């Protein structure tokens, strides 16, 4: 799993390179798409661990009130909207050389 | 008008201390292309805008 | 996405409760949507779209006030003064199109 | 009591500090205090401080600042150019001025560390500057005279009417601080986000840490305002 | 420019004027003076959406 | 310790003053000081000063704003307009809020100074302000709440949601500073006439005296100072 806690992903939007972003295929199309699928899998995996932790810290109320306070469970819901957003995080990995990918078209 | 200046550094400490104009005429030490292209330092005169 | 937040942090369990929060504007709404908007970008469009230029991307930022803040910039893209002229917004959903 | 109302920081938060350049936070601010704060201090920081710095310089077989002095690569134009960029910070107290004469032989670069031996009252800040570059077999005198002043002068104004002949009058600059800049962001408080955020910039020459700087200027002003009272 | 004169006004209403948030004084003298200005029913609440 | 040879003023001097303007000097300073201190304090004078203002009126017989009282030439709307141009000034300490029940009758003109017979912690500064104009056969049964503040305060905000039924609220202008300007003029002190002089004219509102006003400024920026230590 990925260390999130350490990602060098930039938080907000911003100014990428191209150039750099395109290097390695030689159509920044192609390079958008990889991204794109290597997120979905990114927000698929950070789901799941956001899921599992607050299932841990997850607290039966049997109140009919509309509105709970969990403190710890807002805690660790702000500590995972504080990281960067998933598309943010595969185009780092995607700089640093860290997403496989394979034309199976072109393998065929 | 007419100072010289180490680099960009002392023209502003001028202009911050309002010894300098901002539209005078100086002469001041920094990197600029040579005629084949490399990069030295020469004393350019200019302006501290 | 405001919704989503609302549920993942506990507050409310159902989407009416989540909705009925962000009706009344209350100080939380504004806290999930600062980090909501951060790697989020809108559309920033102007009729008529005469070249492509008059479609851009732009990190949004709460502001105060009912009129959308835009950069210097972008006017000449867009042919777009500050003599009345509105923009329409677009917001990207899916990561492909983000 | 009555200043519940009124947003106030708590602290100055220092995002990154060497011994050169410094950055600080001052958040919450009431809309347009951060100006104020700012300005006020750029002010003092640029205005106020004290330092010490080259005044003159004399070397041999020169009578101007336009002429060559055989042996070394830089004119003397450019001598006196690498001479403005020597820093002093005082070693013994009460030390105003000192006129330190040097001879420097069999080295091929003149650096300011050599003049640390040769200067007593005052230690050089920049011991790595390159002043002249020469040949082995060429041998220099100096005679710098280090004074005391604020801000930035002019040789005009340094100009003295009892200098030796041949000395060549020197810009100075005294002030410690090389460049002060602030920006103002807003800062969201609760509802509201026309709160205002103030970070500063202070470069320094390494006689005073940017912090110290930046604590003598809220000094100052404090002094100054207390006469209200 | 007789009106002016008699209520103590700058020629061609042209003033120095200071700087609200520093203080300090603009490098040119700008045109100041009473202007009739009219709100149009292109407001903002209505076109928010 | 380096703070030796910088001229700091010894006190402000008032010139001339009264409950509604006031003159002070400030002198000796540096060059460039009269310019910080005269800007901070006038930015802190017009922006932060504390005041007293109208936040809710309730007419008898009147519902909305929008209406009409019977015998009165004035429409709700301008009465509420020249409410909110009322003056205050504080009569007995540690008063913040006051309810107001106003019964005039028998006038053909409601002024301020009619409040004053049931105002209580708070003196009407222009009484001569007059609400409405009235026939002799209307009487007019108001009440108004008195509240502190700073700055401005739309009547968005000031609206309470246990007001009684017909609670109109108001825009409330809580500033008590009219006017600041400031002068800076050279001064000579024994052989140097590069210090300055520092010339200080503020308009009040007669809420708070000139001097106070200064003062509670000079509070607000060592506050703001202090942080910086
Ligand atoms: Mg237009």
């Amino acid at each position: 799993m990925q260390d999130l806690k350490n990602t060098k992903a930039p938080v907000s939007t911003a100014t990428l390179n191209r150039n750099e972003f395109d290097s390695k295929t030689g159509n920044i199309y192609e390079a958008i798409s990889i991204a794109s699928k290597r997120a979905v899998q990114i927000n698929s995996d950070i789901k799941k661990e956001l899921l599992e932790k607050l299932e841990e810290f997850a607290t039966y109320s049997d109140s009919l009130e509309e509105v709970f306070e969990n403190k710890e469970q807002i805690e660790v819901s702000k500590f995972y909207e504080k990281l960067p957003k998933p598309h943010a995080l595969a185009v780092q990995e995607w700089l640093e050389d860290k997403i496989y990918y394979r034309n199976t078209e072109k393998d065929a | 008008e007419g100072l010289t200046f180490y680099s960009s550094e002392e023209v502003e400490i001028a202009f911050n201390e309002r010894k300098v104009a901002l539209n005078a005429i100086i002469k001041v030490r920094t990197k600029d292309f040579n005629e084949a292209g490399e990069l030295v330092n020469k004393i350019i005169e200019t302006t501290v805008g | 996405f405001i919704i989503r937040k609302l549920i993942e942090r506990g507050i409310v369990k159902t989407v009416k409760s989540a909705k009925k929060i962000i009706d009344k504007k209350e100080p939380v709404v504004w806290d999930i949507l600062e980090n909501v908007l951060k790697g989020h970008p809108v559309l920033l469009n102007r009729a008529p779209t005469l070249h492509r230029l008059g479609i851009q991307a732009f990190q949004p930022k709460l502001i105060e006030g009912k009129a959308i803040r835009l950069h210097p910039l972008a006017c000449t893209a867009f042919n777009a003064d500050f003599d009345g002229d509105q923009m329409a917004v677009h917001l990207p959903l899916g990561p492909e199109a983000i | 009591m009555a200043l519940l109302n009124f947003q106030k920081p708590d602290k100055v938060i220092m995002i990154d500090s060497t011994d050169f350049e410094g950055k600080f936070e001052f958040r919450p601010l009431e809309p347009g205090y951060g100006l104020t704060v700012g300005n006020a201090l750029r002010r003092v920081l640029l205005s106020s401080l004290e330092g010490f710095a080259i005044t003159s310089v004399r070397i041999d077989g020169v009578e101007h600042e336009f002429s060559v002095v055989p042996g070394v690569v830089e004119d003397v134009t450019e001598i006196i150019l690498n001479l403005k960029q020597v820093r002093f910070k005082r070693q013994i107290d009460d030390v105003e001025s000192e006129t330190v004469s040097i001879s420097v032989s069999g080295k091929e670069q003149l650096t300011a560390g050599d003049f640390q031996k040769f200067i007593s009252g005052y230690q050089v800040l920049n011991p790595d500057l390159v002043i002249c570059n020469m040949g082995p077999k060429v041998s220099i005198n100096m005679e710098i005279v280090i004074e005391k002043g604020r801000g930035y002068v002019p040789a005009e104004e340094n100009k003295k009417s009892n200098a030796p002949l041949g000395s060549i009058a020197v810009d100075s600059v005294y002030t410690p601080v090389k460049n002060v800049k602030y920006s103002i962001e807003n800062y969201r408080v609760e509802q509201k986000t026309d709160y205002e955020k103030l970070v500063f910039e202070i470069i320094t020459d390494g006689s005073i840490h940017p912090k110290d700087a930046l604590t003598e200027a809220a000094k100052v002003l404090i002094h100054h305002f207390m006469l209200f009272s | 420019n007789e009106l002016t004169d008699k209520a103590g006004v700058p020629r061609f209403g042209h003033t120095y004027l200071y700087d609200g948030g520093t203080g300090q004084r603009f490098d040119q003298a700008a045109t100041v003076g009473v202007i009739y200005m009219l709100k149009l029913g292109h407001m903002v609440d209505d076109k928010m959406h």
